[PDB]
RNA sequence: GAAGACGGUCGAACUUGACUAUCUAGAGGAAGUAAAAGUCGUAACAAGGUUUCCGUAGGUGAACCUGCGGAAGGAUCAUUA
RNA sequence: UAAAGUUGCUGCAGUUAAAAAGCUCGUAGUUGGAUCUCUCUCGGCCGAAGCGUUUACUUUGAAAAAAUUAGAGUGUUCAAAGCAGGCCGCCUGGAUACCGCAGCUAGGAAUAAUGGAAUAGGACCGCGGUUCUAUUUUGUUG
RNA sequence: ACGGGGAAUCAGGGUUCGAUUCCGGAGAGGGAGCCUGAGAAACGGCUACCACAUCCAAGGAAGGCAGCAGGCGCGCAAAUU
RNA sequence: AAACUGCGAAUGGCUCAUUAAAUCAGUUAUGGUUCCUUUGGUCGCUCGUACUUGGAUAACUGUGGUAAUUCU
């Protein structure tokens, strides 16, 4: 669609997209090869990475970020931030003196790759350690689970 | 009833913290007003000027005239009231002089007789009520 | 605080060294070297503490500013020098070579070997990478860097060195049913035969490990090093064969040597 | 290549008008507590001499009184076709 | 600090001793009935053999300073200690356990939560079907 | 209120403490800014302001014990220049 | 001796004012960085006065200023 919605021009920094290529020896479009990269840990690259266009040097599959560190899951809570999604993480802490546990949570805000098409709210979300992408975002969105409920 | 809950720490907890408060010395420990309010400031002891000698009438049941002194203490300037103890012990105070002063024994309340005096005199003059009583020591000219 | 530290206090010397605590306020530092600072034993505790060489510090000085103490081949006047594992420590005067060689107890043992053992070492290798127009570069553990390694040759290998010319000589690769040691960890000093390898990626990968009395733990990659092909060792071990006694078994053999005397 | 100057930046501090706490050689009100071993009464405890008490409202030199509704913690577990 | 089961998780009270909201609804919170006993490398004993929805729990195994605590040895003259020492050069110590919670790991599968197909968008499978892998089995796009 | 390792008490559970010799942090009268250096926003380095303060021939110059002793002050409260 | 050069003076010691997910602890990561020193390697891998080049400055000598300094 429109990929250079910015002021700069929008491309992946690896991908040389000017090689002279005579017109008549054209198959489909000029030159456009797509780049991307398989992330360790026995995840699988999206579909929509390998033949998409958006450019998104955040994404784990297609930028710039090596995933390492802690892989954790979390339910999607908010999706009101370009390229970026709230989730929430819960679990039980144990208070000893009550032998008895109280639910807390985190939020987390996590880059969501355009990659992952059709993210709800509240379906779960495998996200991987990176390194700080912004102020307060450290994970990328590694796999997309859907929600129980979600037909 | 009370809560029988894996998951009711939180409020097990919450709820202890907040009937902690009812408790008299607990929250006389940790509110902060009764430090305040505390002439000695949480000292043990304290020194003063003996601003002169008094002498309070034993409560109802009991008659005898307590001989005390009016003493205001050196590190804030309050005035205390502090129980002499053994008998002809205020022969050894003198007006205007240095005194070191205790508690009397109740943790800030009042004891025996003696009505509103928390306070006694524990050493006069940098020698100690024991030593001028038994003639150990005497009072330095 | 700014800039490195200098000092070590006693207390928070590395327990291996089995240094008293009313002795000084202070242990000796090692200085930077080929090992760590926690898995390394300096010369001055060495030539003190293990060997009774030397009474006081000054006169480890003295031992080390004659010149008579070579580690690994090299004669060294420092004498908080980090000498860690599997570092031969030669004494020329006194004619006896030690090779740095942990206990089942995690401590290095003043273990005595023949001259002919002290010409060599195993080293475990660190890293291996390509580098200068295609020179293959190996590192170890004890932080030599090789030139031109063999083509075989991989990481956490063991590599046999020549101390007087600094090369290798011969290689165990890491494969189950190798000897190993193990050189750090709850398990430091044992040794037995490795009987599998568990791989978790993106994190430490777990190394079991079966003593030749048949009792089987288990350690990180990390703390492993390859010893002998096979079951033999390509070192001479300490009294002790990496094999760790309980503490029941420890009573028993004390009580019995005890009883034997008399 | 020094002094120096300009413009930035970090920026202590200064002047200026506005917003917390305590000691008092000060006032000035209605309060509480203790000693009341004093007066004026008698509200409550007995049906306490008008049963008591609750909410509310009004009025009294004071306990208190009165209206309305409620309670028995009542002085009735009961009163007869 | 214990005594204080006068802060009560274990483990307190609420008719009259202090105390249950005037009464209902109601969100979060807390708690919730029975039920379900192959290996798309196969080679003439060896390995690419799978958190096999998942989690909680439990039992492991790693990894986790020392000192302190517990605790092993050791006649400091005894002891608090110390980490020394013992035998006529030699011999032997400087152990070990514990190290909540969270993180990692691996067995169990009761208990508890969760999931699987009802609009069939269902499991196994014979038969088809319209872009396209940069290795073709030995004179190289002859 | 520096955090922790830990301490006191403790049947089980807990309660309180941890400025304090080990580890981590912070500071060097209060702020701020730097130079050198691998490493400092260093203070037994520098520059300035704020507070205090030393010598002076009145022009100027020099400061930083929460280092070891020691002194004053503070206080119930803590050692040898 | 002095002085120039080099290195250290960023360690240690003190104290607990600040500081409430801050510090800190355990756990990980740096595939997102810097690193004196130590240790090992590399150091004729460059096709273009050498049998050793240049100017200073200390210390030292000598003249001084200020009441005063680890001033100069």
């Amino acid at each position: 669609a429109d990929i250079q919605t910015e002021r700069a021009y929008q491309k992946q920094p690896t991908i040389f997209q000017n090689k002279k290529r005579v017109l008549l020896g054209e198959t489909g479009k000029e030159k456009l090869p797509r780049y991307y990269k398989n992330i360790g840990l026995g995840f699988k690259t999206p579909k929509e990475a390998i033949e998409g266009t958006y450019i998104d040097k955040k994404c784990p599959f297609t930028g710039n970020v090596s995933i390492r560190g802690r892989i954790l899951s979390g339910v999607v809570t908010k999706m009101k931030m370009q390229r970026t999604i709230v989730i929430r993480r819960d679990y039980l802490h144990y208070i000893r003196k009550y032998n008895r546990f109280e639910k807390r949570h985190k939020n987390m805000s996590v880059h969501l790759s355009p990659c992952f098409r059709d993210v709800q709210i509240g379906d779960i979300v495998t996200v991987g350690e990176c390194r700080p992408l912004s102020k307060t975002v450290r994970f990328n969105v590694l796999k997309v689970t859907k929600a129980a409920g979600t037909k | 009833g009370k809560c029988r809950g894996l998951r009711t720490a939180r409020k097990l907890r919450s709820h202890r913290r907040d009937q902690k408060w009812h408790d008299k010395q607990y929250k006389k420990a940790h509110l902060g007003t009764a430090l305040k309010a505390n002439p000695f400031g949480g000292a043990s002891h304290a020194k003063g000027i003996v601003l002169e000698k008094v002498g309070v009438e034993a409560k109802q049941p009991n008659s005898a005239i307590r001989k005390c002194v009016r003493v205001q203490l050196i590190k804030n300037g309050k005035k205390i009231t502090a129980f002499v103890p053994n008998d002809g012990c205020l022969n050894f105070i003198e007006e205007n002089d240095e005194v070191l002063v205790a508690g009397f024994g109740r943790k800030g309340h009042a004891v025996g007789d003696i009505p509103g005096v928390r306070f006694k005199v524990v050493k006069v003059a940098n020698v100690s009520l024991l030593a001028l009583y038994k003639g150990k020591k005497e009072r330095p000219r | 605080a700014r800039g490195p530290k200098k000092h070590l206090k006693r207390v928070a010397a590395p327990k291996h060294w089995m240094l008293d605590k009313l002795t000084g306020v202070f242990a000796p530092r090692p200085s930077t070297g080929p090992h760590k600072l926690r898995e390394c034993l300096p010369l001055i505790i060495f030539l003190r503490n293990r060997l009774k060489y030397a009474l006081t510090g000054d006169e480890v000085k003295k031992i080390c500013m004659q010149r008579f103490i070579k580690i690994d081949g090299k004669v060294r006047t420092d004498i908080t020098y980090p000498a860690g594992f599997m570092d031969v420590i030669s004494i020329d005067k006194t004619g006896e070579n030690f090779r740095l060689i942990y206990d089942t107890k995690g401590r290095f043992a003043v273990h005595r070997i023949t001259p002919e053992e002290a010409k060599y070492k195993l080293c475990k290798v660190r890293k291996i990478f390509v580098g200068t127009k295609g020179i293959p570069h190996l590192v170890t553990h004890d932080a030599r860097t090789i030139r031109y390694p063999d083509p075989l040759i991989k990481v956490n290998d063991t590599i046999q060195i020549d101390l007087e010319t600094g090369k290798i000589t011969d290689f165990i690769k890491f494969d189950t049913g190798n000897l190993c040691m193990v050189t750090g960890g709850a398990n430091l000093g044992r040794i037995g035969v490795i009987t599998n390898r568990e791989r978790h990626p993106g994190s430490f990968d777990v190394v079991h490990v079966k003593d030749a009395n048949g009792n089987s733990f288990a350690t990180r990659l990390s703390n492993i090093f390859v010893i002998g092909k096979g079951n033999k060792p390509w070192i001479s071990l300490p009294r002790g064969k990496g094999i760790r006694l309980t503490i029941a078994e420890e009573r028993d053999k004390r009580l019995a040597a005890k009883q034997s005397s008399g």
